[PDB]
RNA sequence: AAUC
RNA sequence: UAUACCUCUGCUUCUGC
RNA sequence: AGUAGUAACAAGAG
């Protein structure tokens, strides 16, 4: 017979050309199981491996297991060596600051500068952030507020200032604080009157309780770490763990990341922040010169280049060493103020996940073992994988049920400044004035290596120079995963260059599905994203064509609404069938509303609702983009334009808000929980800020500033209101005096 | 008036003691924090939650108010809501059969203004709908990434402009503090509230269609003919990597749009046209037959009083006036008399950085303005000489100062650039310096003052001197004076002679930038191509070659040099350094020739090289060529073709027997001779040298260019073709 | 400072280079032609080359899922009421009567004149959804104290060896057919001339995909996954009955409503997205299960009447399992039309590339050949262990098909094998290229490779492919290249 | 004839 | 114990830079 | 059972 085989394309058409039918993106990505405790315990034990030869000590202020493996004995073998030598980083920032002269204290003035426009409620856009006050990963906007009402009642009021400097001086304050008082929400039974037959009814009104902890037990929570494990992440057999730390450092993080964007701007040989179509630019130019710069009658090597361990090996006491060399010049409280961030991290304690369930199968019993229990049970209870695991945890173990984490770098949060520790071993360039010369690019453990040199055989002894270099950094080189190649074709960051970066449509494939905003705005993305890609990531008219109906099939099945005149059957299709013979304009309808699709390549960047006005019916157009009905309802200046899209990037787009423009119920799980209390938490702060809008128009989309009181901003605005329109005739004599005596009462 | 449910409705908040100690607790700082608290998470996967929530039988929340409630619990069996409350929203939830129930059978709203409200997406639609399209076109294309506006605006201001005028037409109460922007744009805040009155649609929608209109949306995207707006929102129907499409937008297009388009079309005929011979002739043909947009050329230079030396040479050479003017961005000049000559410098600036700029020489005097504000310049290389301004506003007055000091390249302006603000762009792509000079000095005015010095005010008549704060004063400005006063012929070679025999214009003077042009840059005559850029100009002539080798290949057998000029090959000149054409010109001829004169062909090497043999060669002064690893040519480090291997542009696959030019895979399988299977590469890698045998340790190591160029003819060398291929040749 | 530490460091850290030659390229995966392990069983959650669809012609238009079911088992009514069990084949942990009772269970469920498809829950439904087998939840303090109570080891991928059925899977589905299966809806009218060649260039493109097998089985997978997530979130308590449906538009141009089988939902209290909702296949075939048994571990197959294919006749079979899904893969399910794109824009490049050569629209040449230019070419695959020259069509068949095949075998070892594997493919390219290429570790690379090939069928028949494609382009390039220029 |  | 063949819940103890 | 694959689900909670 005959054997049909794909590899066989890549006869006719060579790796990176074709590169797109490498990436299986139509197919699921790999999901985490149950806890990640022994994900997390076996990157603890990793980070411990490789810096068991430095200093080991025990800090006095946590109680904790510390190691130190910066200025320690340097390594005998190719295993990942945390060792990195101080003299050798501030050398390469030395030859850094020399290459580029005047950048380091220009850039320390730029983020100071930055520093005291920058508002408190800047920390509202972190995600999700570990809450100190209950233990638990809580909305950064919740677990900021918990955080400055807690510190209120230990007298910390530097948010009420309105910058961020005094409440970072809050923060560092707040250890020194002997109890830290905080808030927890506990409930009453209250007899409330009722046609109950007995004539009452209980109901559990929650009530605020005043709880506190010890010095040390705050630090040990200021200090904590949250672990995960990462889902969805694509080309891994084996899953990892992942990090989020609390509202205490994410502001001292902030500035040090802000600072090293500052340098990685300005850096020619780095892949950040700049990105897109810029950063295809800038090593698009940049690989030319570096590729013509070489010798002629010479050889130009790529290095395509990744490295291993990249948060496991990078101690934090480097980091500290490095802000202090980029604030030199720069004043002593920004000096000690970019200090912390490195401070912390070098005394972070990772929590340890959930924990371990155990079961027997003859009982058909299950029990999970939390973080704190994991010693109150013979190892022999436990598997032999976890067994071997929780032995190699023991001198790291904290009782509390945690363990201290003094390496690595947990997360990773410095992105920049460790992808400038990077560009600073590009710039060495060479070593003992040899017959090769390195230059390169930089995204954090992604790095493209090019040698020019007078033959191969010199410019492996390059890359070995080139790598033990590296070792004295930090910075271990994958071996396995990294190779060489003469110039003229490499990969970086999945961008594969063969004299030109390739096309590779695989990596967007995923974001042409249906988005999950709502009918408006996902019609909208749809569109965008096709639009887009036509441009910049190479998809012709007829698959664009395609892209077209393809999406509209998902969306139709989607959000249930097909054509009026088709008979698919449904409970929306039964009114959607309806409305196709009760309206003469039929074109006019959206396919939301069951109307046929009119989009193609020349109208895209239109929206549907634009497009279609004129063949809408009035009555049609009337309730669809009726004003106050009630889909919509209430709007924000982020919620109409942007949209998520997977960091996770916040791309914008453009539609009509109209019916179709709606919200979904919130989830109702939060019901069945203890954490109810939140619920009238929340519309407390509602009820408060949406009379505020009321007073103040300009509050949703301007914010308003202010270190006076919330309810002085609004008595004197109604005031003012009050007495204008009783002088120019829109209020009375009748309903002025009541006003005014309103306003006495407040 | 809405006054008293407000306080009323406030005595009902005051009234709960937990609302009132947020009241009384919260700053307005921290407003912003406040709002933002809730129990909701954000959603990892939307894709998957919406896939599944619209599964589920009431999904979306409603807004408690009395629409809502006008919405019916059932209509005929289908549940549309229920009576369980949503916890953000306060509201009934619905069912998706709600939405559709509503556009069916809901109330009819009020939908006057709408179009008004969403002006800015209509004039989308309008620039298609009375568009009009053109001609699709298959063949390469070169297209560069740059930072562009992706959609028009009504006018353009920074963040804080546009969010002040905003406010002034929404929020005139919390507006504060006024700025000079308020005064700016009056009359845009004036039609903007007429306009936006009648409608009932919320305001933070309203902000958000105005800051859309307003502020400016910039970013990379990869182009090429079109940069202006209006076309870079259509730009994935325009150009692909493999194709062009011809496209003309509606509505009306903007005056300066068309002269920046206008200079590169120009430009681009003169680098074209100087390799082929009767520059005029060819020049003539392309310039009567291009078109930008909709307009041609020619009507174009016609009524724009504007362009620069290129358009002025080719308004000389269709006919009709040529307008000598100098527009620097805000400045636009008018030539009186000299005649300068551009000449790039290493020039060390105030804060300590050393960056090139084309320095202008000689003496020369020009017709300054600036808006209201004229005047008349004349300097000297790297010096301001006079400037006879007359009176205006202080803003108009104080610019043109500005513009002529920083114009001038005085060495008094150079030294006050103190404050780190360099051009070179995040991208790795320098920017104009003359122009981020202007835009330094323009705002950052005091260095420029303090660093040029004073002196004595002129005591004429009508004569008078202004000072730093532009008033009438004794010590004025060194070299500045505030007064009361307010046929050409072209040659073969496209110089612009006077009737007495002085040359004004130079071919020699156009601008080498071969930049982006604003609007669609057409030639309605064939052969376009030829207007294009190096990597469009090098693959359409190898195209060419493969499309004629079974003549040009025997023709290069029977007549001697009958073929080694051709139409096509002109074009593939102009994209040669003409410093270098001459020269690789006799390493073609001469290596090429080696193949035909003896038996060791290569049609690969042949091919390669044959595009290279138009111009007239140029030699050394022992009469062989100049030997080559490599032919640079026009732009970009990149570009180029290799001899003795494969390059970015140019290289080989013997096994599948295809050839990789600028990306494209060309077969030349069916299409070689036999005898190539093993025949060595040495024979046509340098010209007048073959292989005698391999690679012989006694020779010593590889031999450079400038060594194998200085060897007796007889002597034998070791040269490296490809690497890991040694090869042993004589002369 | 580095100069002085880079001298006292130890010699023995290093990158260890070596230049890559085609000899060192040794195969990948060991252990796949190893014939000691068991062969790759059939895994998939519905079956795609063997499958049989019951062909209902229609008036075109839709209907509710159970009434298209029922007319369907009207029309071949004597494999409806075929009560008798000849049981062919069983999985090691099934129950015959169950199985048999549960398919019984449903037939008649989709027969009868009831508005619901809902599923009563039996004694067998119960055991064929899973129910109870959830463990118990009980207090820390119970579980420490309880002595037998133990955390078990991990579940470990088996190593299986290469099968053939993945092989003969891929040369099936790639093949065409006379039935179009794709319900690529209207868009908006052609004005501009980049849509009219855009739209000339879907008649081939489009065409040719939606008249092959793998069109129909993708669209299948669509279209199940469409309703059982439908399903899962409405009717969370109620075992249902769901049909395999697929509507099928033939050369003439009429609507056969199609049916592959019948399935039936577990309970889908489902709170994560992992959470896994059981579901029971039955599935018509007309292959001999006995043929490849080693395909069929995890299949139990009766034997349920016979159908003429044309004039010779062939016995009908039922493919039954216990199978399951989860709210992740059910989406995936709904967004695997875009299956179309990555094949074709791959292959749109291809025509664009080739249309900026000749300078005219090279889509009608590059498939059917024009006066001036013949048809484009590529290198299909095998026939015994030389070279076969495919044509367009089927060259942007097979790259559809690995598409597909790229979401029905989608997991952990796919994502982990494709992403190493291409690290080696782009070191082959280099060797190719002759752009000399250099190794720091090649061994640990390949262990990197060599791990994620345990017991998916479509890396382990990747694995295969990959060694056959290594060994053509190991003896072309280091024959031809070797000895040139010398 | 570029900036933002 | 019982109410509870009831009631609530389907990302809301983990999902970051 | 099965899904899955280094640990979970095969309903949970009052």
């Amino acid at each position: 017979g005959m054997n049909i085989n794909p590899y066989f394309l890549f006869i006719d058409v060579p790796i990176q050309a074709a590169i797109s039918t490498t990436f299986p993106y139509t197919g699921v990505p790999p999901y985490s199981h149950g806890t990640g405790t022994g994900y997390t315990i076996d990157t603890v034990i990793r980070t411990h491996e490789y810096s068991n030869k430095g200093k080991q000590y025990i800090s006095d202020v946590t109680g904790c297991t510390m190691v130190d493996p910066t200025n320690g004995p340097l390594p005998e073998d190719n295993e990942p060596s945390a060792y990195a030598q101080l003299d050798c980083v501030l050398e390469a920032l030395d030859r850094m600051d020399e290459e580029h002269p005047g950048l380091f204290q220009a850039a320390s003035q730029n983020a100071m500068e930055t520093l005291m426009v920058t508002t408190v409620d800047k920390l509202t856009q972190g995600r999700q952030t570990f809450d100190w006050t209950v233990c638990r990963n809580q909305p950064a906007a919740t677990a900021l507020n918990t955080t400055i009402t807690s510190f209120r009642l230990n007298d910390l009021n530097g948010a009420d200032k309105g910058g961020l400097i005094p409440f970072c001086q809050d923060i560092i304050d707040s250890l020194d604080r002997p109890e830290m008082t905080f808030f927890s929400v506990k409930n009453i039974k209250k007899k409330l009157p009722a046609k109950n037959r007995k004539g009452f009814l209980i109901k559990r009104i929650p009530m605020k309780v005043k709880d506190k902890i010890t010095k040390v037990e705050y630090i040990k929570r200021a200090l904590s770490l949250n672990t995960m494990t990462k889902d969805a992440e694509r080309g891994k057999l084996k899953r990892r763990a992942i990090a989020t730390a609390g509202i205490q450092i994410r502001g001292f993080v902030l500035v040090v990341e802000n600072l090293a964007k500052n340098i990685c701007e300005n850096l020619e040989q780095s892949g950040l922040p700049v990105g897109g179509n810029e950063k295809k630019a800038k090593l698009s130019n940049a690989v030319a010169k570096m590729l013509s710069n070489c010798p002629p009658g010479g050889i130009s090597m790529t290095v395509t280049g990744d490295n291993t361990k990249w948060n496991e090996c990078l101690n934090p006491r480097i980091f500290l060493a490095m802000t202090e060399r980029i604030t030199r010049d720069s004043p002593i409280w920004f000096r000690d103020f970019c200090s912390i961030a490195p401070v912390l991290f070098s005394n972070k304690i990772a929590r340890l996940g959930k924990g371990f369930m155990i079961t027997s199968k003859t009982k058909r019993l299950k029990a999970q073992i939390p973080c704190p229990d994991l010693f109150s049970i013979p190892l022999e209870r436990y598997n032999e994988e976890t067994r071997a695991k929780l032995k190699k945890l023991k001198p790291f173990f904290n009782e509390e049920g945690t363990a201290s984490l003094s390496p690595g770098m947990m997360m990773g949060m410095f992105n920049m400044l460790s992808t400038v520790l990077g560009v600073a071993a590009l710039g060495i360039k060479n070593i003992g004035n040899k017959e090769y010369l390195w230059d390169g690019l930089q995204s954090s453990d992604d790095f493209a290596l090019f040698v020019n040199a007078k033959d191969e055989e010199t410019c492996m002894e390059g890359i070995n120079d080139f790598y033990r270099t590296c070792k004295l950094l930090g910075i271990n080189m994958s071996k396995k995963k990294s190779y060489c190649n003469e110039t003229g074709m490499f990969e970086f960051t999945s961008m594969f260059y063969r004299d030109g970066f390739v096309s590779n449509f695989a990596m967007e494939l995923p974001s042409f599905g249906v988005a999950g905003v709502n009918e408006s705005a996902d019609m909208a993305i749809g569109m965008t994203i096709i639009k887009n890609n036509m441009i910049n990531n190479g998809m012709g008219p007829a698959t664009a064509q395609t892209a077209i109906q393809l999406f509209i099939a998902d969306y139709r099945y989607t959000y249930k609404c097909h054509r009026g005149d088709s008979k698919v059957e449904g409970k929306r299709m039964k009114i959607i069938k309806e409305l196709w013979e009760n309206t003469k304009g039929r074109d006019g309808l959206l396919v939301a509303d069951g109307g046929p699709n009119i989009y193609n390549l020349r109208n895209l960047h239109i929206p549907e609702i634009v497009l279609k006005y004129n063949l809408m019916d009035p009555e049609y157009k009337g309730r669809l983009l009726h004003p106050q009905n009630p889909f919509v309802g209430h709007l924000s200046i982020e919620g109409i334009k942007e949209a998520d899209i997977t960091p996770v990037k916040k791309m914008d787009y453009d539609a009509v808000s109209g019916t179709h423009s709606w919200r979904t119920k919130r989830n109702r799980s939060i019901l069945n929980t203890d954490q109810r209390n939140m619920i009238l938490e929340e519309q407390c702060y509602a009820k408060c800020c949406n009379l505020f809008e009321a007073c103040f128009n300009s509050a949703s989309y301007r914010k308003p500033v202010g270190q006076h009181s919330m309810l002085e901003a609004m008595a004197h605005r109604l005031r003012m209101d009050a007495r204008l329109d009783y002088e120019s005739g829109r209020m009375s004599k009748d309903d002025f005096e009541k006003a005014m005596a309103h306003l006495g009462e407040i | 008036g809405m006054t008293l449910a407000k306080i009323e409705l406030l005595k009902q908040l005051l009234r709960d003691n937990e609302a009132k100690t947020v009241l009384k607790q919260t700053t307005v700082d921290q407003y912003n924090i406040i709002r933002k608290f809730n129990t909701s998470r954000i959603e990892k996967n939307p894709s998957l939650r919406m896939k599944w929530a619209m599964c589920s039988n009431f999904p979306l929340a409603l807004t408690k108010g009395d629409m809502a409630n006008r919405i019916p619990l059932e209509y005929k069996g289908i549940q549309l809501k229920t009576n369980a409350e949503d916890i953000g929203t306060k509201g009934q939830m619905c069912s998706i059969a709600a939405v559709t129930w509503w556009n069916t059978y809901g109330p009819i709203g009020d939908t006057e203004g709408f179009e008004r409200v969403y002006e800015s997406f209509f004039l989308r639609k309008m620039r298609l709908d009375n568009a009009t399209w053109g001609r699709i076109t298959f063949g390469p294309v070169e297209r560069v990434r740059k930072r562009v506006l992706l959609n028009p605006l009504t006018k353009e201001m920074p963040p804080d402009e546009a969010s002040n005028v905003i406010m002034e037409i929404l929020f005139p109460k919390e507006a504060g503090i006024p700025r000079e922007s308020t005064w700016i744009h009056r009359e845009l805040i004036k039609e903007k509230r007429e306009k936006l009155k009648g409608t009932m649609i919320t305001p933070i929608v309203l902000a958000y269609m105005l800051e859309r209109e307003l502020v400016a949306r910039r970013r990379f995207l990869p182009v090429a003919g079109a940069t202006s707006a209006e076309f870079i929102e259509m730009l994935h129907c325009l150009q692909g990597e493999n194709w062009r499409q011809i496209y003309h937008p509606g509505g009306n297009k903007l005056t300066e749009s068309r002269s920046q388009s206008m200079i590169v079309a120009c430009r681009k005929i003169i680098r074209r046209s100087i390799v082929a011979s009767n520059p005029l002739e060819l020049a003539v043909e392309i310039a009567n037959k291009t078109v930008i947009d909709t307009e041609p050329l020619k009507s174009c230079l016609a009524a724009i009083d504007g362009g620069d030396v290129a358009c002025d040479i080719i308004r000389a050479a269709l006919g009709l006036k040529i307008r000598q003017r100098q527009r620097f961005g805000r400045l636009e000049l008018k030539r009186i008399s000299g005649r300068g000559f551009k000449n790039d410098e290493e020039i060390l600036i105030g804060n300590g950085t050393i960056q090139k700029i084309g320095i202008w020489d000689g003496e020369e005097e020009f017709h300054v303005r600036c808006g209201e504000c004229r005047g008349i310049l004349k300097k000297s290389k790297m010096k301001l000489e006079k400037l006879l301004i007359n009176s205006a506003k202080k803003e108009d007055m104080r610019d043109l100062i500005i513009l002529c000091m920083v114009f001038s390249q005085d060495t008094r302006m150079f030294q006050g650039v103190r404050g780190e603000i360099n051009f070179l762009n995040r991208a790795g792509q320098l920017l104009s310096p003359m122009y981020q000079l202007q835009r330094y000095f323009l705002n950052r005015s005091n260095d420029l003052f303090d660093q040029w010095g004073y002196e004595e005010s002129p005591k004429a008549s009508e004569l008078h001197g202004i000072n730093e704060s532009m008033n009438a004063s004794d010590y004025t400005l060194k070299g500045v004076v505030v007064t009361r006063n307010v046929k050409v012929s072209i040659t073969k070679n496209l110089s612009l002679i006077k009737r007495t025999g002085e040359v004004i214009m130079g071919a020699n003077d156009v601008s080498e930038l071969e930049s982006q042009a604003q609007l669609m840059i057409t030639y309605d005559t064939p052969k376009m191509w030829e207007m294009g850029t190096t990597k469009e100009l090098v693959q359409n002539t190898y195209q060419w070659v493969l499309k004629n080798l079974v003549t040009l290949k025997a023709q290069f057998l029977l007549g001697k040099e009958d073929m080694f000029q051709w139409d096509a090959f002109e074009a593939f000149e102009s994209i040669i350094p003409q410093k270098m054409a001459g020269q690789y010109s006799g390493f073609a001829r001469a290596v090429l020739k080696q193949m035909r004169d003896q038996e060791v062909m290569k049609t690969d090497q042949f091919i390669k090289l044959l595009p290279f043999c138009f111009s007239p060669p140029k030699l050394r002064s022992n009469g062989e060529p100049y030997q080559f690893l490599k032919l640079v040519l026009k732009g970009g480090g990149e570009n180029f073709i290799e001899v003795r291997k494969g390059s970015p542009l140019f290289s080989y696959n013997p096994q599948t027997e295809v050839l990789t030019i600028c990306g494209r895979m060309m077969s030349l399988k069916g299409k070689i001779e036999d005898e190539e299977r093993n025949r060595s590469m040495g024979n046509a890698v340098l010209a007048g040298f073959l292989v005698s045998g391999k690679y012989d340790p006694d020779l010593g190591d590889f031999k450079t260019i400038e060594e194998l160029e200085k060897l007796k003819p007889g002597e034998k060398a070791n040269i490296l073709l490809y690497q890991g291929k040694p090869v042993k040749v004589v002369k | 400072a580095i100069e002085r530490n880079l001298a006292r460091m130890s010699p023995l850290v290093s990158v260890t280079p070596k230049k890559l030659t085609w000899e060192d390229l040794r195969p990948i995966g060991p252990h796949i032609y190893n014939h000691e392990l068991p062969e790759v069983p059939y895994n998939a959650f519905l079956l795609m080359s063997d499958e049989l669809g019951l062909a209902n012609m229609t008036e075109g238009k839709s209907k509710k899922p159970k009434t298209l079911a029922k007319e369907c088992l009207e029309k071949y009514s004597t494999l409806r009421d075929q009560t008798d069990p000849i049981l062919i084949m069983k999985s090691e942990k099934a129950n015959e009567n169950f199985l048999w009772k549960l398919w019984r269970d449903c037939v008649n469920t989709i027969s009868n004149e009831e508005m619901s498809n809902e599923l009563q829950k039996t004694n067998y439904a119960k055991w064929a959804t899973g129910d109870g087998l959830t463990y118990q939840k009980i207090m820390k303090e119970v579980a420490i104290d309880d002595e037998t109570m133990c955390q078990e080891e991990p579940k470990i991928p088996n190593k299986c060896r290469v099968a053939a059925w993945v092989q003969t899977e891929m040369n099936l589905l790639s093949t065409l057919t006379s039935k179009r299966a794709l319900d690529l809806p209207e868009i908006g009218p052609d004005v501009a001339p980049v849509e009219h060649v855009g739209s000339e260039r879907r008649k081939y493109f489009v065409n040719e995909i939606n008249y092959c097998k793998a069109s129909t089985v993708m669209m299948k997978y669509v279209l199940f996954h469409t309703s059982l997530l439908n399903e899962s979130n409405a009717s969370m308590g109620k075992y249902k009955v769901i049909p395999i449906t697929n509507r099928v538009v033939n050369e003439k141009g009429e609507s056969f409503d199609m049916l592959y089988g019948l399935a039936v939902k577990g309970q889908s209290h489902l709170r994560g997205d992992t959470d896994v909702v059981t579901v029971v296949t039955f599935e018509f075939s007309s292959t001999d299960p006995r043929v490849d048994s080693g395909k069929w571990p995890k299949y139990t197959v009766f034997r349920i009447g016979s159908l003429f294919v044309s004039g010779r006749e062939k016995s009908v079979y039922l493919y039954c399992r216990v199978n399951g899904t989860n709210k992740i893969q059910m989406k995936w399910g709904m967004e695997a039309r875009r299956c179309l794109l990555q094949s074709m824009q791959q292959m749109e490049a291809i025509v664009e590339q080739e249309s900026s050569i000749q300078g005219y629209d090279m889509t009608k040449a590059c498939f059917k050949g024009d006066r001036v230019n013949s048809p484009k070419t590529f290198s299909i695959g095998t026939q015994e262990g030389k070279l076969v020259k495919g044509s367009f069509g089927k060259a942007l068949r097979v790259i559809f098909t690995k598409c597909l095949m790229h979401y029905v075998f989608g997991n952990a070892q796919l994502e982990g094998f494709s992403a190493e594997s291409r690290r080696l493919l782009l070191l082959i390219q280099a060797l190719k290229d002759r752009k000399g290429p250099w190794v720091f570790d090649l061994e640990g690379m390949y262990s990197g490779i060599e791990e994620c090939i345990s017991n998916n069928p479509w890396v382990i028949q990747s694995a295969y492919w990959f060694n056959e494609w290594l060994g053509f382009e190991k003896e072309g390039s280091k024959v031809l290249e070797s000895v040139d220029e010398i």
